[PDB]
RNA sequence: GCCCGGGAGUCCGGGCACCA
RNA sequence: GAAAGAAUUAAAUUAAUAUAAUGGUAUAACUGUGCGAUAAUUGUAACACAAACGAGUGAAACAAGUACGUAAGUAUGGCAUAAUGAACAAAUAACACUGAUUGUAAAGGUUAUUGAUAACGAAUAAAAGUUACGCUAGGGAAGGGUAAUAUAGCGAAAGAGUAGAUAUUGUAAGCUAUGUUUGCCACCUUCGACUCAACAUUUCCUCUUGGUUGUAAAAGCUAAGAAGGGUU
RNA sequence: UAAUAUUUAAAAUCAAAUAUAUAUAUAUUUGUUAAUAGAUAAUAUACGGAUCUUAAUAAUAAGAAUUAUUUA
RNA sequence: UAGCCUUUAUAAAUAAUAAUUAUUAUAUAAUAUAUUAUAUAAAGAAUGGUACAGCAAUUAAUAUAUAUUAGGGAACUAGUUUUUUAAUAAUAUUAAAUCUCGAAAUAUUUAAUUAUAUAUAAUAAAGAGUCAGAUUAUGUGCGAUAAGGUAAAUAAUCUAAAGGGAAACAGCCCAGAUUAAGAUAUAAAGUUCCUAAUAAAUAAUAAGUGAAAUAAAUAUUAAAAU
């Protein structure tokens, strides 16, 4: 019909620039963390150096935090595997599995956790 | 009828009033096919089992434990209150009508009697 | 049965029916001086079938109960609709009488020391009639019915007579020890081997 | 006797659904319960239709017949009943006639099992590899000990798995139901409901 | 609904209004 | 230790529900019974749900009277969700509201009720066809996609083949390719003959070759290469 | 160590890493084949095209422009 | 007509939007086996029955040198055994648009708090246009798990959106052009030349496989693991 010509895999530069992105967003949370942390100390009265260094640094009590913290429910990139980072699970596919490059704005969408055994 | 194609539209039924929120004497709160809920404190049943506010209050979901295996819907009275209230202390009551100040009024109700 | 609780859908789950039957059974209990056999209750059921045509037989079998008994039977209606044989709801057919106490006592008595005995060919009561927690049913004939005093003092009142079905009920655990006990007041089971 | 032609009382249409792709891990009807040596489905989930299910239990059998004291037993039943719209017609009128039956299979399931003392199990192999020529999918041969499949390319054993009791789980852990009918059973209440 | 023809009742066929 | 009572626990459930299906229902709405035929009454109905409007749905409370109930209370028809139809014009009653000079009336209005527009928001009380003799305004409110069918090929091999699946054959089922057929979709609005042919190869002939208990030879059958020339 | 019959797996198992008490234990995370054929039509080859797979002897010098996992 | 848009304005106006707290459990500390504080874990107030998961009940399917109920055939002298036929029971296994006993996430959604006020909601007086949409992705019905098909659901874009990339490109990937300027960050995409910009590491491939549109069963050859 109509040539929407998007490839099946991925250029070694996407994956690099994916895996960035992957990188960034884990960073957010990591930052986010730091801050509630460091908010706790100052709450319980220390300063902001005092804090920051720290040994005992707090979890984040919010769930959607604690969540994202959890790295069965959200890997890190590191812990991330090759077959997750470039590949969806698609319920309609050969192979059960698309690229991730196909889903609508994967550049902004977040999606890790494929199924266990798919 | 080679074809089907009739249906009844969706009737619209379900919770109305949600737990937490503020309901006024009258208020229609879940609209149900048969009692899923069941009227708790303050909380009457109209002819199509819907549940309505008989008080102004907050609504609330509840296991009431004397009736086991049925779900409650309720007004509390007040908000800080939990509504499956204890059994044995004395039930909170509204009371809630106005005096008369005003001395003509209060003479004209002295006055009115039933028929 | 209760569930085995090696999956969560069990969890709420109503139980499982009886392995034998769909009905669950009672306990046995061990024949002590608490709850030894005895008589509890007599069920007589006269289901006149040809009173699906006529109504007025009903009444007479109805009558002649209550002439053996000396308690007042109920109606039997028919409770069930059927092509075959000519049957509709909502017909009074037979009468059904409880007897308890002293009059079913009496009425044993009767039964045994009169009628059983008169009748001409009877070799007793079958040993298979059990109803297995200790009940026990036998049929009567439409001739034997006139071997009753209270009919055979008057066979010109008597012209039509109905069979009946007799069921009596026992303080008996299992059907063995109610027809041992039935025995003891003086019923022939010759009739097989249990 | 009908595995292929379930005799439901009312015979009615059914919408096409899907096949499912059982993402939680399912394991169910993935191995053989009886029979030594079996035929798996190791593509993506597929719909077999009932003619070609014959098919294959006909290609199968013949193998079987001479064995002494040798039987097969086929593990999924045809339920689904397929319309297909006359070729000729043209979209709209409905819904089509029904056709056939079929079975939704997904990706592990063993279609059918075989024993029977006498028999090599080389044959069974070469039996059960004949079989699948004549099914829409890819197949592999499962003994009585290989590792059951769960994806497409991933296994697992089910003897190593967590053996729970659920009724302790939930009393550890209850729900809020749970709770009340253990705070009506509690006395005051029992005492008190007056019904 | 009202009026006929084949004391009341049933069962059938005619009309006469109503026809917004 | 027994008898009786009060029960309680378990199971409750597809039985029953005026009536389809669904949700509910033993604390019963389900069943039986006493009284009662009364809430299958009368004015105001806030406020919600629903909702374009017209409509619909639940309903607290105020007042008037009634039924049952020791009382608490309960009853504004039916366990719930279907059971329906606007205005206009007519018709019947009540109201005391206007009464075209005044008085009566007529007529209108208010309240209550009646019959239908099922194309069921109902164009009128009242309405079918044909045009290839047609006309006007407009709209498009074989190609492209698909490959069910078709053709072609493969994999596996039931079975033929004087024996032996695989010389030659190859059921039904499997996996594909083509866009040469019959269809489907609606992006988009003529079959033959003559003449001249161009291109393709899935090759009919001619050239080379493998297999052929079914290559003695000659004729064949089947397969590989091959589009140079030719193909009434 | 030869031959032998399956399987193409990190579920189990082992290894490595992270989080909890911590030289251990617990929990989580990651790590398991490749070619060739099958392969095909009509204006013209058709990765967009050029073109890309490296080699001593010698280069102040080329060494994938493919596939997989990465770094700056 | 409502929906979506605009203009002017009103206020004992923050009602709007977003998130958080709200629950359960464990450990520690303090008071009276309870309450508070701190830490930690748990898909964490209330509403729900989709996926998944399950075969319970309902509807369906399979297997028994198992049990029972009768029948057919059979041996010896109606009794009996075996071979079974069907049904029911038992034990095991299975699935479904209109089965859900377990059961997500997303979702609906509540009060207070915090953040958004050059901001949102509500209301009042005025205006419109629109009511043949398209594609992409996801979950579906119809079709044949055909269609650049058709019908609805959710989100985006296009419609009405120029710019960079996808060779060319309505709907893809990024990004919203007030006007310039061109120093610095960059997005998606790329970096031998065409053509703005590249160097490395470890493996694999010898087919030009492949190099921005992956063609299947199957066969052959090798490689690992047991
Ligand atoms: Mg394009
Ligand atoms: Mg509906
Ligand atoms: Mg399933
Ligand atoms: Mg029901
Ligand atoms: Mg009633
Ligand atoms: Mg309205
Ligand atoms: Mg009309
Ligand atoms: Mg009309
Ligand atoms: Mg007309
Ligand atoms: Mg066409
Ligand atoms: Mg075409
Ligand atoms: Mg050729
Ligand atoms: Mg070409
Ligand atoms: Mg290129
Ligand atoms: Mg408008
Ligand atoms: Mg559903
Ligand atoms: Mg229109
Ligand atoms: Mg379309
Ligand atoms: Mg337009
Ligand atoms: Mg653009
Ligand atoms: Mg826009
Ligand atoms: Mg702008
Ligand atoms: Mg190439
Ligand atoms: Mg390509």
């Amino acid at each position: 019909g109509l040539l929407w010509k998007i490839p099946w895999r991925m250029s070694t530069h996407q994956k690099t620039r994916q895996r960035e992105r992957l990188r960034n967003v884990d960073q957010v949370i990591k930052q986010l963390t730091l801050g509630l942390h460091v908010q706790r100390c100052q709450d319980k009265g220390l300063t902001y150096q005092e804090a920051m260094e720290s040994k005992k640094k707090y979890k984040p009590r919010s769930k959607s935090l604690r969540l994202l913290n959890k790295p069965s429910v959200f890997p890190k990139e590191n812990q991330m595997s090759s077959k997750d980072k470039y590949w969806t699970f698609d319920k309609k596919a050969v192979g059960y599995r698309k690229g991730i490059h196909k889903v609508p704005k994967w550049t902004k969408i977040s999606i890790r956790k494929a199924p266990k055994f798919f | 009828s080679r074809t089907s194609m009739k249906d009844s539209a969706g009737r619209r039924l379900g919770p109305k009033k949600y737990e937490g929120q503020d309901v006024s004497t009258g208020e229609i709160i879940m609209r149900q096919r048969g009692t899923k809920f069941y009227p708790g404190e303050n909380v009457g049943i109209g002819k199509d089992h819907s549940i309505f506010a008989l008080e102004p209050g907050v609504v609330r979901y509840y296991l009431d434990p004397f009736h086991p295996k049925r779900k409650f819907i309720g007004v509390a009275l007040r908000r800080d209150l939990k509504l499956p209230s204890p059994h044995f202390e004395p039930t909170v009551r509204r009371f809630g009508r106005f005096e008369l100040t005003n001395k003509r009024a209060a003479y004209k109700e002295e006055n009115s009697i039933s028929r | 049965r209760a569930w085995s609780g090696d999956s969560p859908y069990h969890l709420n789950r109503p139980p499982k029916n009886p392995r034998g039957s769909k009905a669950q059974l009672p306990d046995i209990h061990p024949i002590k001086w608490s709850n030894i056999p005895g008589l509890e209750s007599v069920v007589i059921n006269c289901f006149v079938r040809e009173a699906r045509e006529n109504q007025l037989l009903a009444i007479t079998a109805a009558l002649q109960l209550q002439q053996i008994t000396g308690c007042k039977p109920h109606p039997i209606f028919s409770k069930n609709d059927v092509p075959t044989w000519k049957l509709r709801k909502g017909h009074q057919m037979g009468a059904k009488v409880e007897l308890k106490g002293k009059e079913m006592s009496q009425f044993l008595s009767t039964l045994t020391e009169i009628v059983l005995p008169r009748i001409r060919e009877y070799k007793g009561i079958s040993n298979q009639s059990g109803n297995r927690f200790g009940g026990i049913s036998f049929g009567l004939t439409a001739e034997d019915i006139k071997f009753f005093p209270e009919i055979d003092a008057n066979q010109d009142s008597w012209p039509k007579t109905f069979g009946m079905h007799i069921n009596i009920n026992t303080s008996a655990q299992l059907d063995y020890q109610a027809r041992t006990l039935l025995s003891g007041f003086q019923f022939p089971f010759f009739g097989e081997e249990k | 006797k009908h595995e292929y032609a379930p005799r439901f009382k009312i015979v009615q249409k059914k919408q096409k659904g899907r096949v499912p792709v059982r993402t939680g891990g399912s394991i169910k009807g993935s191995t053989l319960q009886f029979g030594k040596y079996g035929l798996r489905l190791k593509s993506e989930g597929i719909r077999i239709s009932a003619q070609q299910l014959k098919e294959a239990d006909n290609a199968i059998m013949r193998y079987v017949r001479p064995l002494n004291n040798g039987h097969l037993w086929r593990r999924l039943c045809t339920n689904v009943a397929v319309c297909i719209k006359g070729n000729e017609t043209r979209m709209g009128k409905g819904k089509g006639g029904f056709d056939h039956w079929m079975v939704r299979v997904p990706t592990g399931k063993i279609l059918f099992e075989i024993n029977g003392d006498d028999l090599h199990e080389k044959v069974a192999r070469e039996a059960f590899r004949k079989a699948g020529t004549k099914l829409p999918g890819v197949y592999e041969f499962v003994s009585l000990d290989s590792l059951v499949r769960v994806g497409l390319h991933s296994f697992k054993n089910p003897k190593d798995d967590p053996v729970k009791n659920f009724y302790d789980e939930n009393a550890k852990k209850p729900s809020k139901k749970y709770l009340n009918i253990l705070k009506s059973q509690e006395p005051q209440y029992k005492l008190f409901r007056g019904r």
